[PDB]
């Protein structure tokens, strides 16, 4: 909470701008309007890794007491990474929920922001950073250390029943004097069960980034309509079950219902212009539904694509035989939707939600909401986050990824929006050139088994895909159509790997990989899984990114690696 | 008309219930196939037909031409009684046993006919009509006659605008069209009775049957032999001034110079 802390927000700080996402620019753009309400000047920044993290703080090497951890924390014990923390405070306001108690405990310069369902690493910082064998922080027969040191009784200090502390068994024996480090790894370890089942089994995130900011300026009387639109940009991120586990998605049909069911700040003189108030509404979250035809999604849809194996025709005639049902036109399914005759647009949605009873697609429909700003448009609400990752452009003039980090920044502005069809240039065409090697590949079936999962690695790269995120999606995109879909399920259900080639950056075997089918809530291993091999081994690895779920190899180091990597 | 009473069922009784081949005839789904397909020509071959009921010869050709449209008129009551969905967006087929050229004759017209040709060079495509409006002169209230009319007059003084209008208006809108392109006939070198008169014929075709055709390029029909629709009469010299035309159904290759072998595969 900073109903209180927040009153203390008032001297130099630094609103550091957490590393690459959404969710940050989505929940910190809110800010740098707040800061200049309380007549506060800012400074904020790009990360893309703990790179970034000192290499410009030894520049700002002050004491600026005031500090920000948002999608951060799982990386240092940060007093161990910020030695200059003395009582420069920081703030916690992390999705990253895997983070460790070091940075809990010692609670000199950070805040809980804490509720959750784990009562299971409670004494972890008072015996893991507490114990140790053949242990030195002691006295001994030598003279020189018969002096009050940090004796700290533990797995520490000493092994001949000279020691305050360590009252968890006896000290004078058990059955002999140094039994102390028999029960001292017992008790070391035997919670190492659960503890390094913590942090060595698989990774994965919390929650938002200003849904707490909303309801810390909801107190405000602050009714910026605007910004709940900049708030779901978040929310949709990783709310989206069809992405990342939810639940609340189901739940919060509730809460922002209770939001804004409830919040009406024109119950009268809501219908003109600007900004009309915002309707929830029962949408898809399929490809793309809304503004070009619907020959693009009934291709481009995973979820037709992972039931009806539509890059084949027999898809096409399951499609319009399908289509008899409806009865739609085809030059008409080929222009666009909102370009379409009216009544059909119109009446078109709504027989949907009712046959696709009958034809394995029954979930296409969620929940969603849609708005405006004039009378040139209808945006919507779940069309906005994909123009934006067209700016997210993987371009090596070495000036454009921190500074097009700057232009989503300036995007989400009602002021700037002619930039922001630009990404509608370039995000369809990304996403048809993704079946440009993909029935290349379920007819070449580059799906390796390759031991207990299943495989795959690229070697040819795309200017498109040297940006790195959608290589977790063509990975998405194919295991259900040849792996998912010739099989049975003892036969098809394993996870995936998904290589990267970086055909221009020297050569260093990028990689991505993902869950089988119908398990999502079982977390991935690859959290840790590539330690595995590395762990064992090693060769120039890195972990130099924020996310677990990344890596970075050399050109050859990769197969030995990946034999290392059977288990 | 009475016996159009048993047609339509008889019809209906086989298009989707009568089958050959284990089951599923193509009827039943050749109609949807189509539909998907955006085509409309359903097709049948007369085989099958004989195969249903063999009265099918001869209470037909007094006139072929109401076969047709008692076929094209079960199509409309079978298409949107069951896909009435896409009602907001028909012709059929016949392809068998062949006659000749040169022996159709003054017996052959307007019957169940299958016959044969070649092409050569000929026109360009156009459109033609099929619905009468005219009025809008005195009063030229909404009237609407009950059909599309195909060369019909009353022409009162009497007609619903206020009973009116005996003088006339035309109209230049609201006016269905359908494409149209013309042939040129040839007969092949192959099956040559030793040097006879060269064959060039009027023959036709229609919309759906359009835009295909190549010069010396042959393409077998089911067709059905007629005449124009005035060969110059008047009071006149020692001979009619007549041709005669003939019209297409089905258009069913003699060429493939594509693949060339249906359902060799061996």
């Amino acid at each position: 909470l900073r109903n209180d802390f927040y009153r203390q927000l008032v001297g130099k700080r630094i609103l550091i701008v957490v590393n690459y996402d959404i969710d940050a620019i989505c929940a910190s753009r809110i800010l740098q309007a707040l800061f200049k309400y309380d007549h506060m000047l800012y400074t904020v920044v790009p990360i893309m890794g703990v790179t970034g993290l000192k290499r410009a703080y030894g520049e700002h090497q002050g004491d600026v007491k005031y500090v920000v951890l948002v999608n951060c924390g799982g990386c240092v014990d940060i007093v161990e990474l910020l030695q200059p923390s003395d009582d420069v405070t920081f703030f916690i306001c992390d999705s990253h929920r895997p983070l460790d108690v070091c940075n809990i405990y010692s609670d000199r310069q950070v805040c809980i922001l804490g509720d959750a369902s784990l009562e299971e690493n409670i004494p972890a910082f008072e015996t893991i950073f507490y114990d140790s064998e053949g242990e030195d922080e002691d006295e001994d027969e030598s003279s020189d250390t018969e002096q009050q040191h940090d004796d700290s009784g533990a797995g520490e200090s000493d092994q001949e029943d000279q020691a305050p502390r360590s009252r968890k068994l006896s000290r004078l024996e058990r059955h002999e004097q140094r039994i102390l480090k028999q029960r001292a790894r017992r008790q070391w370890e035997s919670e190492r069960d659960r503890i390094m089942f913590e942090y060595t089994q698989f990774s994965y995130y919390g929650r938002s980034a200003a849904l707490m900011v909303f309801e810390l300026a909801w107190k405000l009387s602050k009714d910026n309509m605007d910004l709940l639109w900049w708030a779901i940009v978040g929310i949709t991120e990783q709310l989206l079950l069809g992405k990342i586990e939810s639940g609340a998605y189901t739940l919060e049909l509730e809460q922002i219902q209770s939001h804004v069911s409830r919040l009406t700040n024109k119950t009268n003189d809501q219908n003109t212009m600007s900004a009309s108030k915002i309707t929830f509404e029962n949408d898809l979250h399929l490809v793309l539904y809304r503004h070009w035809p619907v020959t693009e999604s009934m291709r481009y849809s995973r979820y037709s694509s992972c039931q009806l194996k539509l890059w084949t025709l027999r898809g096409e005639k399951r499609l319009h035989e399908l289509l008899l049902e409806m009865g739609l036109p085809l030059v008409h399914a080929r222009q666009t939707y909102g370009a379409m005759d009216l009544v059909l647009r119109k009446e078109f949605f709504s027989m949907v939600e009712r046959l696709a009873e009958k034809y394995d697609i029954a979930d296409i429909v969620y929940g969603t909401f849609t708005l405006s700003y004039g009378y040139r448009s209808r945006y919507a609400a779940a069309d906005y986050v994909y123009a934006l990752l067209a700016i997210m452009e993987s371009v090596k003039k070495h000036k454009t990824p921190e500074d097009c980090f700057l232009e989503a920044s300036d995007a989400l502005s009602r002021q700037h929006k002619q930039l922001l069809s630009a990404g509608i240039d370039q995000a369809k065409l990304l996403h048809a050139a993704v079946f440009r090697q993909v029935q290349s590949s379920l007819e070449a079936r580059q799906v390796h088994s390759a031991g207990s999962f299943f495989y795959y690695v690229l070697q040819e790269e795309h200017a498109f895909f040297s940006y790195p995120y959608a290589l977790g999606l063509l990975a998405r995109f194919l295991l259900r159509g040849h792996v998912a879909t010739s099989r049975a399920r003892q036969a098809s259900d394993l996870p995936l790997i998904a290589s990267c080639p970086l055909n221009a950056s020297e050569g260093m075997c990028l990689l991505v990989g993902i869950v089988p089918v119908r398990e999502d809530s079982p977390r991935n291993f690859f959290g840790k899984a590539f330690e595995q091999a590395a762990q064992k081994s090693g060769v120039a690895l890195l972990q130099d990114f924020f996310e677990p779920a990344v890596v970075q190899l050399r050109q050859s180091d990769l197969t030995r690696f990946l034999d290392s990597l059977t288990v | 008309l009475g016996p159009r009473t048993e047609i339509a069922n008889r019809f209906q009784s086989f298009l989707r219930t009568f089958v050959d081949e284990r089951g599923a005839y193509t009827y039943r789904d050749r109609i949807r196939r189509m539909c998907e397909q955006n085509m409309s020509s359903f097709v049948v071959s007369y085989t099958d037909l004989a195969n249903k009921e063999h009265v099918l010869a001869y209470f037909l050709p007094e006139a072929p031409f109401q076969m047709l449209e008692i076929f094209d008129k079960v199509a409309k009551d079978m298409v949107l009684s069951i896909f009435p969905t896409y009602e907001r967006v028909i012709h059929v087929r016949i392809s068998p046993l062949i006659e000749e050229l040169r022996t159709f004759r003054k017996l052959h017209l307007n019957q169940l006919v299958r016959t044969l040709g070649v092409v050569t060079a000929t026109t360009g495509v156009l459109p033609q009509l099929s619905v009468i409006k005219y009025d809008c002169v005195k009063c030229g209230y909404v009237l609407g006659p009950f059909v599309q009319s195909q060369n019909t007059e009353i022409k009162p003084g009497s007609c619903p605008e206020c009973q009116s209008t005996g003088p006339f208006s035309i109209n230049m809108e609201q006016t269905l069209y359908r494409n149209y392109q013309k042939i040129t006939l040839q007969e092949s070198p192959g099956r040559i009775p030793a040097g006879r008169i060269p064959r060039s014929k009027d023959v036709i075709l229609l919309a759906d049957l359009c835009d295909q055709c190549k010069p010396g390029d042959e393409l077998e029909v089911t067709g059905i032999y007629t005449n124009n629709y005035d060969g110059s009469l008047n009071t006149d010299q020692g001979f009619p001034v007549f041709a005669t035309v003939i019209i297409a159904n089905h258009v069913v290759v003699k060429d493939s110079k594509q693949v060339v072998q249906s359902l060799t595969d061996e």
